[PDB]
């Protein structure tokens, strides 16, 4: 929102330069994002009167500039003429873009200065009125030659740009902002004149208004002013529109933009003698109704759209765009003025659908102050009198009820102080509400604050708390800490704690913590998933890279390894703990399951000068996963397997308590090769499953005071059998006293040798050679019978 | 190629059942585990953790804890004295007295001091000339024994599980008044009774009570204004209880067969 | 792009109790700011608006680089915005049953 200082001073004076104004407004709630200075880079700009013009062969002009003698100015501009008051940069003068005004000679003829376009004093074409767009500017009325031009133009001015919050629609206007400034500086604000010299007729006899959709149109009024003559607006209207980024059009069209800016009330003008009727009718559009906007585009309506009509026919999209016949033109002489409140959501959706967003429609979206609907109509009627030769009919034709324009809210100072941490008296609080221009009465220890409808943000008394605090000052709010009366020690949950610990142990082993994107390409969303299960796609992805949730962490960890490797980062070691997502079908939240995965390639251990290089292989990758199981006190088993992206003779499934919870494996040589990767290993695990095992306290065993016994057996097997199966019977037969086993060697045509070292021990009772041979030989017999030589 | 890379595939098959290349994990000392557990409980209640000297002045070891020069506690026979006035500390309370005095008489104080302590005794399976204490000390303005009791309850749950209850038995220490000896409900037998708890269903884990007026005042706090509670416990004992460790000396002998049993996380179980 | 991510991270918090004040939110923010950026940090609270809180604030930390001269890091204002906050809104409490 663009607020001119110059202009604002019509309603309130803060007594202060514009920079101090901005700073105090910013401090108290409304951000001034910047300040536009219309005087900038301009020197020696004065009004001239063009006394005579010769064009026997450039345009040579004699210009009164308030000196003794006229100056000759050569000006090539298609619209310059005698009789015109104009803008002159004098010799010695400066204009934006580093332009210098020199004594000169054009085609052998003196020029003492330059007559300017608005663009040439820094105005954007976007907001230059059509009349002067492709030549020079001409003042709409007479001004004394020699007068300061910027001052005459109402552009010797700075303009604050507010970047407002939705809270503060009130500052979408000059009148709102002046109420804010008047509070801040504790000074009087004055609204403008809206009393017109009214005729003997009434609009009651001119016009009917009926509202058909009152759920959707809380109010609609109109007034009539007759015998308007259309011509340029005065220069202060023009310049104020310009400073606010609106192109001036003409006196009548301009009045409605002006009063929009002044009061915040969107106004519409219809040619009275072209409504096509003497009834206005507000209602919904009918499904697949058409209209044509002023615009000459044809607008397919839906029934959610509000139109204005007469009786057969839409004369406008309400609040959004006029139609192609009821509008003001150069020929118009009688006008009807609308002041209506339309439903915010209706307007927001219509303008968005049809890409017909305007400054006026955004006012309807952000909500309208009831206190100013009639007053702002009355203001435009007044201005039309004053600047459009208008004749103002008595009365208003309206439908609907605006409420009360104050809403009382009760509050105590205890509630204020206890919410904020303040110690203000009723006096100081009551004075704040008055400062803000709120009538506030104290009965006992209760203030009734009479909150005017021009602050439509304030409805409940927490709203009124923020006023106090922002006005009195957030700087002044005391620093405390809450004292809780129910005492609890703050700690990580078990799961939270284990997760910190586990990350620590993965970092301790050389793995970097990754964080990958949850969203994958729809093609890859089911990559590495083991249960078939629906994937979850976004209605509106911004990228095909990020269209579908993730049923595995491995696609992006593979990508991430591919990326590092391409950048010559050959040693990649990463882990992630993150959610994957599985559809519970339609309209249902998915299962979000926390995984633990990682990926490894390169050296694990390197010291070149010693000739040390240990390349990551599968058993390193298992070591990582073993180390996760150790730290967590969990028992994992491992059986050969076949998966998706994986080397089929170097992949294993991982089980915990007879549940499969993940896998480890080398990437398929094809997938490696696609990604320019060397030998690479990944693992993926259901962390949710892991975290369900309650492991309790560590089970301590006593330290043996005497030795145990170690025997190494040597087997022969289906070269073809899992070592896991040996370990399992052995350990099934070793009872009380088998402490540990180790496969320490393998050989392989058709059979393999497995050397395994058994460690017997009894920390509890006295171990004997007789029990150890009894058990040993029952071991080697369980082995023989589940199919084992030696 | 779909011959050759295909029979490379097969020359590359492995028993995935074989021993991983271990990436070995070192152990956290059982005594450190208990101390840190207790650190964490009390950090979460707003307390600080304080360390002090292991070799201490007899004023702070004794005098400031309400043991005048007479007192039997100060026997040269039962503490490791280095001079008449300097000795290995017998408890971590010197740290807490040195800390209070520094606060010149303003609260709160809420501190937890773990550390090594020293006693002139012969070593066996239940006695160590060097062992460990954790004490703490709260000094504030309406501090009650109800407040020491709720604190002890959390401690006992922290150590031995959410279901633990405590019992307070009257007792006597010179630095506190009233004093209590504190039992935890046995974490093994529900409350039937067992070897672990000597078939009483209660196990003694802590002592505590209200800081004694003289102790407050020698340190500069005003005992008409400020009360106080304090407490001690012994991780050596706690951890022998919790795990069935058979010999206190096992903590200080560093058999890796003992140490390396304490690699893993624990939980509240079920 | 370099300053915008479709996936990013938040931390929020919420305290609900019986005489909770904005002084209490302020002291909490001060600790947060020190935690993150050092014991010497101060904060600044600027009025603002979020639908779920009332009053609302936007929160700056004193710049941890330039004392408070001004620098690139803090856009030569000496304050950097790090948090928003304010009092939970009545409707939010009540829809949740408090
Ligand atoms: O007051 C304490 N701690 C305290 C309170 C009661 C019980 C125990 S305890 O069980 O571990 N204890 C250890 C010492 N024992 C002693 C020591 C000397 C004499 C008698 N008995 C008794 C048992 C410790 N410290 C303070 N620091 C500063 C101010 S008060
Ligand atoms: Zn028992
Ligand atoms: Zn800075």
């Amino acid at each position: 929102m663009l607020i001119s200082n110059e202009w604002l001073k019509d309603y309130v004076d803060a007594g202060v330069k514009v920079e101090d104004l901005a700073e105090r407004i910013t401090r108290t709630g409304i951000e001034v994002d910047n300040m536009i200075d219309y005087s900038k880079d301009i020197k020696n700009l004065v009004v001239g009167y063009i006394q005579s013009k010769e064009k026997g062969s450039g345009n040579i002009c004699q210009v009164d500039i308030g000196e003794e003698e006229p100056v000759q100015i050569v000006c090539g501009a298609p619209n310059v003429d005698a009789g015109q008051h104009v803008i002159v940069a004098k010799v010695g003068g400066r204009l934006p873009g580093g332009i210098k005004i020199k004594r000169a000679k054009l085609r052998g003829e003196r020029s003492e200065g330059m007559i300017c376009s608005l663009q040439e004093i820094g105005i954007s074409s976007n907001v230059v009125p059509k009349a002067y767009e492709n030549g020079i500017f001409v003042f709409p009325t007479e001004v004394e030659p020699g007068t300061d031009a910027l001052t005459a133009l109402y552009l010797n001015d700075q303009v604050m740009e507010f970047d407002l919050t939705p809270n503060r629609a009130d500052a979408l206007s000059m009148v709102g902002t002046a109420y804010e400034v008047a509070a801040l500086y504790q000074t009087e604000m004055t609204k403008p004149e809206t009393q017109s010299n009214e005729t003997s007729e009434s609009a009651t006899n001119e016009l009917s208004v009926t509202i058909d959709n009152p759920e959707k149109v809380p109010y609609y009024s109109a007034r009539v002013v007759k015998n308007v003559s259309i011509e340029p607006s005065p220069i202060w209207v023009q310049a104020r529109l310009i400073k606010a980024g609106i192109r001036p059009i003409n006196n009548v069209v301009d009045i409605s933009n002006y009063v929009l800016l002044e009061y915040g009330q969107p106004l519409h003008m219809f040619d009275q003698d072209h409504i096509g009727s003497k009834e206005i009718v507000v209602r919904q559009a009918k499904d697949e109704e058409t209209m044509t906007t002023l615009d000459n585009n044809e607008r397919k309506l839906v029934d959610t759209d509000i139109v204005i009509s007469n009786g057969q026919e839409p004369i406008a999209l309400a609040g959004v765009m006029g139609g192609d016949f009821s509008e003001v033109t150069e020929q118009t002489t009688n006008v009807v003025i609308e002041g209506a409140i339309f439903d915010p959501v209706s307007i927001r959706h219509t303008s968005r659908r049809l890409n017909l967003r305007s400054e006026a429609s955004s006012r309807f979206e952000k909500g309208i102050a009831t206190e100013f609907v009639d007053e702002a109509v009355d203001r435009a009627c007044y201005l039309l009198q004053e600047l459009a030769s208008g004749e103002v009919l008595q009365d208003r034709v309206s439908s609907g009820d605006l409420g009360s324009f104050v809403t009382p809210i009760d509050i105590t100072a205890e509630k204020v102080n206890k919410t904020i941490g303040f110690n203000l008296s009723n006096d100081e609080i009551q004075s704040i509400f008055r400062q803000l221009g709120f009538e506030t009465t104290l009965k006992g220890e209760t203030l009734t604050v009479n909150v005017p409808s021009r602050r439509k943000d304030i409805t409940i008394k927490e709203d009124l708390i923020e006023e106090v605090a922002r006005i009195y000052g957030y700087d002044e709010i005391p620093s405390s800490l809450p004292v809780f009366g129910e005492v609890t020690s703050g700690e990580l949950t078990d799961r939270q704690h284990k997760t910190r610990t586990l990350k620590e142990t993965l970092e301790g082993a050389g793995l970097n913590q990754a964080i990958t994107y949850s969203l994958v390409s729809k093609d890859h969303a089911k990559d590495f998933a083991l249960q078939e299960r629906p994937t979850i796609s976004l209605l509106m992805p911004m990228s095909e890279a990020h269209a579908t949730l993730r049923q595995s962490l491995l696609p992006h960890l593979i990508e991430a390894t591919a990326y590092n490797v391409a950048r010559k980062n050959k040693d990649v070691r990463l882990y992630e703990i993150g959610r994957v997502f599985f559809g519970n079908g339609e309209g249902e939240l998915p299962d979000e399951v926390e995984y633990l995965s990682g990926i490894l390639t390169g050296e694990y251990v390197v010291n070149a000068w010693q000739g040390k290089k240990e390349e990551i292989d599968f058993f390193i990758a298992k070591g990582v996963v073993d180390r996760v199981a150790e730290k967590l006190n969990l028992e994992f088993s491992y059986k050969a397997g076949k998966i998706e992206g994986l080397h089929p003779g170097r992949t294993a499934i991982v089980s915990l308590e007879g549940q499969d919870i993940g896998f480890i494996g080398e990437l398929h040589p094809q997938v490696a090769a696609d990604n320019d990767l060397k030998r690479t290993y990944v693992f993926e695990l259901n962390y949710d499953a892991m975290m369900q095992v309650a492991v309790g306290y560590i089970n301590y065993e006593q330290i043996p005071k005497f030795p145990g016994v170690t025997r190494d057996i040597a087997l022969e097997v289906n070269h073809d059998v899992p070592s896991s199966e040996l370990k399992q019977i052995i350990h099934n037969n070793g009872e009380d006293i088998l402490q540990s086993t180790l496969v320490f060697d393998v050989y392989e045509k058709g059979k393999k040798s497995v050397a395994i070292r058994l460690n017997y021990l009894d920390t509890e009772d006295t171990l004997t050679d007789e029990r150890v041979s009894k058990i040993h030989d029952k071991i080697l017999e369980a082995l023989q019978a589940e199919g084992a030589t030696i | 190629l779909m011959e050759k890379l295909n029979q490379q595939l097969a020359e590359e098959t492995i028993d995935v059942t074989l021993p991983s290349r271990q990436i070995s994990i070192g152990s956290k000392h059982p005594l450190t585990r208990t101390v840190e557990e207790i650190e964490d409980l009390f950090l979460g209640l707003g307390y600080e953790i304080v360390d002090g000297y292991e070799v201490e002045q007899d004023y702070y070891n004794f005098e400031a804890l309400n043991l005048p020069k007479s007192h039997p506690a100060r026997d040269m026979q039962d503490s490791f004295y280095i001079t008449d006035e300097i000795l290995m500390r017998t408890h971590t309370s010197p740290v807490q007295a040195r800390t209070m005095e520094k606060r010149n008489g303003q609260g709160p104080v809420k501190i937890i001091c773990p550390g090594k302590v020293y006693r002139r005794d012969s070593d066996d399976a239940t006695h160590s000339h060097q062992f460990t204490q954790i004490e703490g000390l709260v000094v504030d303005k309406n501090i009650k024994m109800s407040d020491l009791k709720g604190t002890l309850e959390l401690v006992a749950k922290k150590l031995f599980g959410a279901d633990r209850e405590i019992r307070l038995r009257p007792s006597y220490f010179p630095f506190t008044e009233p004093s209590v000896e504190v039992d935890v409900s046995c974490f093994k037998c529900k409350g039937k009774g067992c070897n672990v708890c000597k078939h009483t269903g209660w196990i003694e884990i802590l002592g505590a009570g209200m800081v004694h007026p003289n102790v407050l005042e020698m340190a500069g706090f005003d005992s008409n204004e400020y009360s106080g509670f304090a407490f001690g416990m012994g991780p050596d004992r706690i951890a022998m209880l919790k795990y069935g460790i058979e010999d206190i000396r096992y903590f200080y002998t560093n058999d890796v067969r003992f140490l390396e049993q304490f690699k893993a996380v624990e939980d509240r179980g079920e």
